[PDB]
């Protein structure tokens, strides 16, 4: 469960994403697609090189569904309800696969805003998306 | 890593008593069921809305039979399995996008189905030697993926 | 979340059990230290041989744990609150473990239930054995 | 199942940036903070009760300081990591009881430290190659448990 202090943590170091959300989600995809390149089986469809219209559009989504989790942090289930619905029914990623999105969004972020990734900043986010991905994967079976 | 002798005797011992086709069949099938967002590599394979459907379904039992005639022959090999199953490996990454983590929860449903069919006499050495089998099996057909 | 079906297969599941959970659970006990031999280094002060006394005693500990949650199955965060503690906070078992134990349950159970273990109950005994894994480690962090 | 040439070179470059003791004192604070259930094999190390405590306690930073020092040697024999790690790894099976995923979370924390300490330059080629790292490092640490 996210404590009123990761909350509070998870706010301030997302806000400070801003307007660099679609640039970020993309190099979190890149770093997963390049370090864990089992989760390509799921983008055949794309082009995966670098900087592609693809992975730069989908980085922004993923990124702008974040934003709506970290705005809603007190009822995500409800917030990501359509996300939750298409991840379960359609797209059906394995389970395993958002953990390595999860730790590729982590190291983005810790490689983008040096002064907010404490330890304690550290611990709230990646209970933060450890919770996102559980809401996403809620409805899988 | 690596099987002992007494792991690779309790693996041939007890696969001369397993139906292969109807292993197979029975071990894709819970596959879909107990892990139905698996059922995302078998569109084409109809009737898949409920337990019963899947279980009886003619592709999803010919489809088992065919993965696991596949695994039977790499236990032939189980000091090789990496060059076993390269081709298929292959296979499954370039043209078939197979996520490989799906090796691994098949593998444990074959666990599961052994145990179910074989009852007391699948004891724990037993399991532990198909564990390693599933998961060199799953290794191998991972292995290269890129 | 469990569904009215998943309920049901899991009470006549465990119910099938009956007196015979304790037995199962040091079976299962067995099952992961055999087959997962990382999970041993939890336990150094028990002789882990077959059919030690220690392992059949934290089978039983283990079994009732999981009738009280089958009794409990739509109020099972406070069922095993004192466990969720312990785990978290004493025994400090990393996560990963739950799903070792968990697949030996169900290992032990379909070597003991020809007639109840159907797929159905398969799929009911997986989403339980996971709920009780995500309750036991829900205040890890 | 290895690194390229270029992905060693890439390794060894950016490791010749670190502060061994600093970066290891803080992959190990970090654990304790983030996974603080890896706190277990510490209760003699004094003050764990805070974020703050844990990053300063100075018995945490000394063995974050042999932990990091051992991985940093075995960057030097890359092509030989079970070898390398052998003799530490039924250390920490047989006397320590160190569960292996211990080592895949000081993995995960340890590239989380990196690309805060090093920004841009932690390229997610860099990473990669790091990733197949501490990969390859937590399975040489795990390939004696028994
Ligand atoms: C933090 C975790 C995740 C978030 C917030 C997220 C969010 C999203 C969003 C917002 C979309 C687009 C929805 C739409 O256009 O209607 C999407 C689609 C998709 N996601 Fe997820 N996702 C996550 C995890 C994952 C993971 C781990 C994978 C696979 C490794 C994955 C694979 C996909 C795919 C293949 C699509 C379809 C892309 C396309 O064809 O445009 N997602 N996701
Ligand atoms: C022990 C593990 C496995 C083995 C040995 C295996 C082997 C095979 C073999 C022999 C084929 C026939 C291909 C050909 O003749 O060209 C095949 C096809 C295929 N396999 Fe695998 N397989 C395994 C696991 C899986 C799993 C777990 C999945 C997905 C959940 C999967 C998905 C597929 C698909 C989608 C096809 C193509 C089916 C079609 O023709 O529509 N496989 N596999
Ligand atoms: C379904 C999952 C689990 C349940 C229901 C469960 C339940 C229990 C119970 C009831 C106890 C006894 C508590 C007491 O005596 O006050 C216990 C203790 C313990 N558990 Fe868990 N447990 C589970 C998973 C695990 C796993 C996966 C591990 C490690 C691999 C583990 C390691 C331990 C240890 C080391 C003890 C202390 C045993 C002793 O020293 O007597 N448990 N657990
Ligand atoms: C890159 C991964 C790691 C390396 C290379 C490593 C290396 C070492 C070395 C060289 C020692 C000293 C052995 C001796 O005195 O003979 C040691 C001890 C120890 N390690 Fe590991 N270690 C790693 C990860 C971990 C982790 C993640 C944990 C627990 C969370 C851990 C727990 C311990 C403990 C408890 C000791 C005993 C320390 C003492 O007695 O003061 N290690 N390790
Ligand atoms: C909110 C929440 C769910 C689980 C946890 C602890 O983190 N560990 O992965 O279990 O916090
Ligand atoms: C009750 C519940 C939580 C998650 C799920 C679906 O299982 N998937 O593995 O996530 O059901």
């Amino acid at each position: 469960v996210l404590s009123p202090a990761d909350k509070t943590n998870v706010k301030a170091a997302w806000g400070k994403v801003g307007a660099h959300a679609g640039e970020y989600g993309a190099e979190a995809l890149e770093r997963m697609f390049l370090s864990f390149p089992t989760t390509k089986t799921y983008f055949p469809h794309f082009d995966l090189s670098h900087g592609s219209a693809q992975v730069k559009g989908h980085g922004k989504k993923v990124a702008d569904a974040l934003t709506n989790a970290v705005a809603h942090v007190d009822d995500m289930p409800n917030a990501l309800s359509a996300l939750s619905d298409l991840h379960a029914h359609k797209l059906r990623v394995d389970p395993v696969n958002f953990k390595l999105l999860s730790h590729c969004l982590l190291v983005t972020l810790a490689a983008h805003l040096p002064a907010e990734f404490t330890p304690a900043v550290h611990a709230s986010l990646d209970k933060f998306l450890a919770s996102v991905s559980t809401v996403l994967t809620s409805k899988y079976r | 890593v690596h099987l002992t002798p007494e792991e690779k005797s309790a693996v041939t011992a007890l696969w001369g008593k397993v139906n292969v086709d109807e292993v197979g069949g029975e071990a894709l099938g819970r596959l879909l069921v107990v892990y139905p967002w698996t059922q995302r590599f078998f569109e084409s394979f109809g009737d898949l809305s409920t337990p019963d459907a899947v279980m009886g379904n003619p592709k999803v039992k010919a489809h088992g039979k065919k993965v696991l005639g596949a695994f039977s022959d790499g236990l032939a090999h189980l000091d090789n399995l990496k060059g076993t199953f390269a081709t298929l490996s292959e296979l499954h990454c370039d043209k078939l996008h197979v996520d490989p983590e799906n090796f691994r929860l098949l593998g444990n449903v074959l666990v599961c189905v052994l145990a179910h069919h074989f009852g007391k006499e699948f004891t724990p050495p037993v399991q532990a030697a198909y564990q390693k089998v599933v998961a060199g099996v799953a290794n191998a057909l991972a292995h290269k993926y890129h």
